């Protein structure tokens, strides 16, 4: 189909960006206790 | 190969005439075409008119011929442009302008046959390299 | 243009003389050790 | 008629006919305006101006 | 409706004999007599309707005419080719060894 | 003290994060100009007339380039090795054309970093070091000054120096080899041993060093951890690095003195780069690579090809190619 | 006065045309008799204005000035000639030989670099009939030819030309060669140019003459390539009569 | 996009170079 | 320029993917 090529980049760093936010805060939690 | 009797017989003359040369003369004469004229003439091409060069077919069809050693030993002593009818000596080295021209002073007429058979020989051992130029190295 | 050249002029006058003035103050007794 | 006032009259224009995840210039959906092609008037087979 | 017309050229006479509107001045070196005395008569009076027009050139010798007459054979002319022409290319095309 | 003290005082501080000194006060501003025009020129310069023959080569980024191709494009042959300010044009149009921002670029550069060879060894001097630090740098900045400011010298043209482009920098040395045969050339030889031999003995010192690191910590920790900065001793036994080394080949081809180990270190490589350099600054003046052509004949007097005269077959390709609009003439003289 | 070289170099005056005095109005008189020649004709352009492409709705073309970035490299100048007396009494210079072709790159509003052969190969001017004298109302108007702006030797980045180079696209092996053919296959184009050069400035007694110019001739199409721009320039001219 | 990019790349080089120098690990004597 | 347009997101995860790697490791160590 002939579909926005950015529609992937968009996608993949929608998902990305605020998941690697996530996965730093919770990961630098456990190394505390 | 070897450089042979055969390889250094070369025109004399346009009769048919022809003469042979020593190792001895041919080398002489590649170290005086080197002392002389090689500025300009390295293997057969012309530096300074590329549109002329030292094969023999060129030498052949120039007036008067030159795939011969009187002719060209004349065009040392007197040259001229390649259709005859203009002599050069003013801006081509001969013994007529050994004034201007210094390395042609101490030139024997020994020394000039040398040269020649030099420039005749050389064609026959390097074929389309001698007067072919960078095409060929 | 003439204005740009003036203004390189000055500023590149400039720096060179600290340069000159300041190797000029004494540099030699500005070590850790000798202060001739 | 200047092109640019007949352009104006054209709803392609119209700042309410876009859609949220149409992206881009306007250009992008009807083209590159190149030029007034005429204003363009009806008839009917009677001669009556049609709108 | 594209055509490289130098391409082009060497599908006429230009390509087989010297043509005396367009070849460059140091092909006549091939024929004895012509270089350079002739080969510049023949290129500075060079527009030539027919190959025989050349005999006609003010100022030739007896013997002129007679080295021109023996390399007819080997003369020809083309429509004068401007990419040929221009640029003094007739004298100096770029080409040495 | 008066004002003219403190501000010295502060130029020649040994408590300032980076160390400004005189060298750095003329370093600062010819750098900052150099690396800010080349960023901006690299981006968005418009095609530059290189070659002087009104065939303008693009070399930024906006124009169609990318990170391998684009270059600040050395400045017009038309231009020669006259000075060429911005304030000599008539316009910035004209300036970009012709390629201004080369030359202000080189010129900045060389300056800079000639200060920032005289800046190391202001700071040693100011912390009490030995001075020679500078000499080991002389030999890429010496390198530097070749391919930007002796080279256009002796060819007549900053059109002829280094482009500043990876790229760039590739057309130059194919350029060089068919103009000089720089490969057969003794001091560029010298160089690769220069380069090859640092990297050897560079590897094998690290190796070295690295393999009698003294036992200091646990396997889950790393090594680098069992040294601790500014520690009175060595944390690396020497006689062992030497005792493996001395066996590898033999005693006496093996440095137990580390201040004699450590020297040729520096000198390897700093002396190589200097024939380099000089092999590039001396092919400036047309003293070429050694030329071999047809130096083999038979009894005959055939020519015998060597593998120099392949080397000169790949050269002629090289020469009738290059700047293929450029020459009129037979000889390629510059 | 006589001026040297080395008064001269660097300073940019190579570049210019030589002048006459704000007092030179006379009048050069003309024997139909005799023949004439120009022995130095010099033109000095000073301004290239482009005809900037009317888009589709169009209305009508500008000639837009321009910036020159080639420096002061743009006369044409030692240009010499016969003055024919025709027998209607015009006169007309015959171009023969001279320096007269420049390449000129000037600079549009957006960046476009617009070169052309600034030049007048094949000059033939003609006066109005009757011509008597030359005076400070005397106009030429002739036209000339442009060839192309390189010539046919000339390679292009993918080594592409017309008396050489490659004939394809050879960094493309199996590529469609019908859309590339315009850049494929060079062309070699010879236009024609119109110039008028209108006398201000007559020394009688010297038989210099001196006044501006307009021509309009085409730019570059880069051996056809794409489509050239209409190029006026504008500028003043210098000429030396001679009796031949 | 592609010019972008190179770009973007460059710039946060020479935004690591300013924190690797003056926001390093000190260097202390242990 | 007629370039990859896959080459934008490949340079993306390229820098992205070890980048985020290399953070999550340095700060839960910062914080134990
Ligand atoms: C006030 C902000 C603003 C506005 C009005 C514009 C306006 C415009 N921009 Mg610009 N722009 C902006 C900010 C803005 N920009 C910023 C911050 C950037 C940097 C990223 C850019 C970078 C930029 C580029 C690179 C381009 C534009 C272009 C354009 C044009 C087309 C826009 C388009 O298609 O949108 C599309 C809008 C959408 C698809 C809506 C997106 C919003 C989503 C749907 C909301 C997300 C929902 C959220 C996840 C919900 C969860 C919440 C809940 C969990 C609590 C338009 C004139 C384009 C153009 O034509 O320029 C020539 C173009 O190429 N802009
Ligand atoms: C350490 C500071 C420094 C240094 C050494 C240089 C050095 C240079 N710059 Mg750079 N420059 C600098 C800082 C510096 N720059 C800064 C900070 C800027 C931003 C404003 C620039 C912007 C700049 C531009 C835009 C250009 C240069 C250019 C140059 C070159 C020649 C400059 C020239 O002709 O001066 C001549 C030097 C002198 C006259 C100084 C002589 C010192 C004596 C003691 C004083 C003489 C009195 C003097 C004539 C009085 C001035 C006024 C008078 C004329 C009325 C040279 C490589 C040009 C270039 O690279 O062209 C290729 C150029 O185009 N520079
Ligand atoms: C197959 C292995 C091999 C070998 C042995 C060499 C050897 C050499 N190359 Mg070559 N080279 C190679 C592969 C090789 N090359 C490859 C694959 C490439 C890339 C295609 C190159 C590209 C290259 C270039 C471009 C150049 C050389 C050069 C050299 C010389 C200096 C190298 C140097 O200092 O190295 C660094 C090593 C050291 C400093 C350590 C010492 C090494 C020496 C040679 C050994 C000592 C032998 C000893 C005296 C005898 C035994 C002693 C015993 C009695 C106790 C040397 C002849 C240069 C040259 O031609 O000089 C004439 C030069 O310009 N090399
Ligand atoms: C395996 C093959 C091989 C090898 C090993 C070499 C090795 C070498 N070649 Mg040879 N070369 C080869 C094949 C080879 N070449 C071939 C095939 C050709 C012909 C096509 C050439 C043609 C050739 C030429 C024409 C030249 C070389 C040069 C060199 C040297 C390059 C390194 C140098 O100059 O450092 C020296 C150091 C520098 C140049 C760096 C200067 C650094 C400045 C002062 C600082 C820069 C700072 C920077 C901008 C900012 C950093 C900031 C950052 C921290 C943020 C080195 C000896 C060059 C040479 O001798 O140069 C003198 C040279 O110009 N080669
Ligand atoms: C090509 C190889 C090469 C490069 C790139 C290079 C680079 C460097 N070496 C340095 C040092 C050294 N290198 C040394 C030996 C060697 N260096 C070698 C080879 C190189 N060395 C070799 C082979 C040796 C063995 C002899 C020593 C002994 C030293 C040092 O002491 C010195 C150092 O301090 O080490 C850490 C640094 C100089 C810092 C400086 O001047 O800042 C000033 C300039 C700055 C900060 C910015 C300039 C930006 C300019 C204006 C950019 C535009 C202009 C450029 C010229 C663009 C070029 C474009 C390219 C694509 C060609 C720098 C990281
Ligand atoms: C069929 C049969 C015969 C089988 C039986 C096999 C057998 C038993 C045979 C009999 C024995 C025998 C030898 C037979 C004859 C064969 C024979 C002699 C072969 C020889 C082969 C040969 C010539 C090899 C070449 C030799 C060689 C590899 C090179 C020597 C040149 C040389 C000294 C090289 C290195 C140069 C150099 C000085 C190195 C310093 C580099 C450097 C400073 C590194 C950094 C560093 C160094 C340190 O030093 C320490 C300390 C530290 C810290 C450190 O950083
Ligand atoms: C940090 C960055 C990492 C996060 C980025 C994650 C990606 C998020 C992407 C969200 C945007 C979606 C982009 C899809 C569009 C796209 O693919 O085309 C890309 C489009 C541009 O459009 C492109 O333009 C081109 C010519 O320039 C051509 O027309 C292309 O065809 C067209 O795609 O992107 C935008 O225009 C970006 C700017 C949008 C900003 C305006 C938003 C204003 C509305 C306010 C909304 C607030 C709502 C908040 C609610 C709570
Ligand atoms: C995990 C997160 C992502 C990690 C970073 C991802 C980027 C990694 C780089 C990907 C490769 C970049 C290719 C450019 C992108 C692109 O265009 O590809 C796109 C190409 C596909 O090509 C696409 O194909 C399409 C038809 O389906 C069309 O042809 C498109 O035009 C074309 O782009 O991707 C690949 O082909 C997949 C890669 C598989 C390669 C395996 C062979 C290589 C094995 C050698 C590995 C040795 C490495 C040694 C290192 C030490
Ligand atoms: C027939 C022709 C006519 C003859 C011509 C002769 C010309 C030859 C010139 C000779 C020059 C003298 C030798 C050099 C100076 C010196 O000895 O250094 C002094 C030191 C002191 O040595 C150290 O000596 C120390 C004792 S002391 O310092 O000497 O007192 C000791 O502590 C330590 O163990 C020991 O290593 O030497 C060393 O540290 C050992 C390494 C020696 C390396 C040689 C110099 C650098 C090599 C450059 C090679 C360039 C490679 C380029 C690659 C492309
Ligand atoms: C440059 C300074 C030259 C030197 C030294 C020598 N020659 Fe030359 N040669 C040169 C030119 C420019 C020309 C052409 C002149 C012309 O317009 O005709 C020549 C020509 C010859 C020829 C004729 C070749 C032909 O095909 O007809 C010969 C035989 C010749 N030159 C020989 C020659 C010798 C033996 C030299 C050393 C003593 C020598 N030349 C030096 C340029 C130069
Ligand atoms: C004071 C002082 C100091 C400091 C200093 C400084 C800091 C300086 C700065 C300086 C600087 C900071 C400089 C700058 C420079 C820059 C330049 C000079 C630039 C240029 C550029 C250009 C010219 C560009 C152009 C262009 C291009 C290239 C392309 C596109 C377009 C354009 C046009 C834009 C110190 C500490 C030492 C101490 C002493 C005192
Ligand atoms: O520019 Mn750069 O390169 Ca040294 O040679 Mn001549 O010039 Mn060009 O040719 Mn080959
Ligand atoms: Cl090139
Ligand atoms: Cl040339
Ligand atoms: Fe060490």
């Amino acid at each position: 189909m002939e579909v926005n090529q950015l529609g992937l980049i968009a996608t993949a760093l929608f998902v990305l960006v605020p998941s690697v936010f996530l996965i730093i805060l919770y990961v630098q939690t456990e190394s505390q206790q | 190969a070897e450089l042979t009797p055969e390889v250094l017989t070369v025109p004399l003359n346009s009769e048919g005439k022809t003469i042979t040369l020593t190792e001895k003369q041919y080398l002489e004469g590649k170290r005086l075409f080197q002392y002389a004229c090689a500025s300009c003439h390295v293997g057969g091409i012309t530096k300074t008119n590329p549109s002329l060069d030292l094969r023999t077919e060129t030498l052949a069809l120039a007036t008067p011929p030159r795939d011969n050693i009187e002719g060209l030993v004349d065009y040392m002593k007197n040259p001229t442009t390649y259709d005859g009818e203009q002599e050069i000596a003013e801006v081509h080295p001969s013994l007529r302008s050994a004034d201007i021209f210094p390395k042609m002073r101490n030139l024997t007429e020994k020394d000039l046959v040398a040269i020649a058979g030099h420039i005749l020989v050389e064609p026959k051992i390097l074929g389309d390299k001698w007067g072919g130029g960078k095409v060929y190295y | 243009m003439e204005t740009l050249k003036i203004t390189v002029y000055i500023v590149v006058t400039f720096f060179v003389l600290l340069f000159v003035f300041g190797f000029l103050s004494g540099d030699p007794a500005r070590n850790p050790k000798r202060k001739d | 008629i200047p092109e640019k006032l007949a352009f104006y009259d054209y709803i392609g224009n119209n700042p309410a006919k876009g859609g949220l995840f149409r992206t881009g210039p306007m250009n992008k959906g009807d083209g590159i305006a190149q030029a007034w092609k005429g204003h363009a008037v009806f008839r009917n087979k009677e001669g009556e101006e049609l709108f | 409706e594209l055509v490289n017309v130098v391409d082009e050229k060497l599908g006429t006479a230009y390509g087989e004999k010297i043509d005396l509107n367009n070849t460059n001045i140091a092909a006549f070196i091939q024929y004895r007599g012509l270089y350079p005395t002739l080969a510049k008569l023949i290129v500075k009076n060079a527009p030539y309707e027919s190959v025989e027009d050349v005999l006609n050139i003010p100022g030739l010798t007896e013997r002129q005419k007679q080295i021109l007459r023996e390399n007819l054979e080997h003369f020809t002319v083309t429509e004068v080719e401007t990419a040929l022409v221009e640029g003094g290319d007739r004298y100096n095309n770029g080409l040495y060894k | 003290a008066n004002l003219w003290e403190r501000f010295c005082n502060w130029v020649t501080s040994t408590d300032n994060r980076l160390y400004v000194g005189w060298f750095g006060v003329i370093m600062i501003p010819t750098l900052l100009a150099a690396t800010i025009c080349f960023v901006i020129a690299f981006i968005a310069a418009p095609p530059v007339d290189i070659d002087g023959i009104r065939e303008p080569v693009s070399g930024s980024l906006l124009y169609g380039n990318n990170i391998i191709t684009g270059a600040v494009v050395p400045s017009s042959n038309a231009i020669g090795l006259h000075f060429y300010p911005i304030w000599e044009a008539a316009s910035l149009d004209e300036w970009l054309y012709n390629g201004g921002p080369y030359q202000l670029i080189i010129f900045h550069f060389l300056l800079g970093a000639s200060c920032y060879m005289g800046r190391q060894w202001e700071l040693s001097y100011r912390l009490g070091m030995r001075p020679w630090i500078c000499v080991a740098y002389s030999a890429p900045l010496a390198s530097a000054f070749a391919v930007f400011l002796i080279y256009p010298i002796g060819q007549g043209s900053f059109s002829d120096g280094m482009p500043l482009g990876i790229s760039g920098t590739f057309n130059f040395m194919i350029v060089f080899q068919a103009e000089h045969n720089i490969l057969m050339h003794p001091f560029h030889q010298l160089g690769v041993a220069g380069v090859f031999g640092g990297a050897l003995f560079c590897a094998m010192h690290g190796s070295l060093v690295t393999s009698s690191l003294i036992r200091e910590t646990t396997e889950t920790e790393s090594a680098n951890y069992g040294y601790k900065f500014g520690q009175e001793e060595e944390t690396y036994n020497i006689v062992a690095a030497h005792g493996y080394f001395g066996r590898l080949i033999f005693q006496y081809a093996s440095f137990n003195n580390s201040r004699s180990l450590h020297f040729f270190l520096a000198a390897w490589p700093v002396v190589g780069v200097w024939f380099t350099a000089l092999g590039i600054s001396t092919m400036a003046f047309n003293l070429n690579g050694f030329n071999f052509n047809h130096s083999v004949i038979d009894a005959k007097g055939n020519v015998i090809n060597t593998w120099a005269d392949i080397i000169n077959r790949a050269n002629l390709g090289m020469e009738v190619m290059h700047e293929r609009n450029a020459h009129n003439f037979p000889l390629d003289l510059a | 006065q006589t001026l040297t070289y080395d008064d001269i170099v660097g300073t940019g005056l190579a570049n210019k045309c030589p002048t006459l005095d704000d007092t030179a109005r006379g009048a050069y008189p003309i024997d139909s008799s005799q023949t004439y020649r120009i022995a130095r004709l010099c033109l000095q352009p000073t301004t290239f204005l482009v005809k900037e492409e009317p888009k589709n709705k169009r209305q009508e073309a500008e000639f837009v000035p321009t910036k020159l970035v080639t420096r002061e490299t743009t006369s044409l100048d030692q240009i010499q000639g016969e003055l024919k007396v025709n027998s209607d009494g015009s006169l007309t210079f015959v171009e023969e030989d001279g320096i007269d072709f420049q390449p000129v790159t000037v600079q549009m509003a957006g960046g476009e670099r617009i070169p052309l052969l600034f030049t007048v190969k094949n000059l033939v001017a003609s006066t109005q009939p009757n011509v008597t004298s030359i005076t400070t109302s005397t106009d030429f108007k002739g036209e000339f030819n442009v060839p192309s702006y390189r010539t046919a030797n000339f390679l292009d980045p993918k080594g592409r030309g017309l008396a050489s180079g490659y004939d394809s696209a050879i960094a493309l092996p199996q590529a469609k060669e019908e859309e590339l053919a315009r850049a494929n296959v060079k062309r070699f184009s010879l236009t024609k140019g119109q110039i008028s050069l209108n006398v201000a400035k007559v020394d009688g007694r010297t038989g210099e003459i001196a006044g501006t110019f307009e021509s309009e001739q085409l730019s570059d199409d880069d051996m056809g390539a794409h489509e050239p721009h209409e190029v006026k320039i504008q500028g003043v001219f210098y000429a030396s009569i001679e009796p031949a | 996009m592609e010019t972008i990019t190179y770009v973007f790349i460059f710039a946060c080089i020479i935004a690591l170079f300013f924190f690797a120098i003056f926001f390093r690990e000190p260097p202390r004597i242990t």
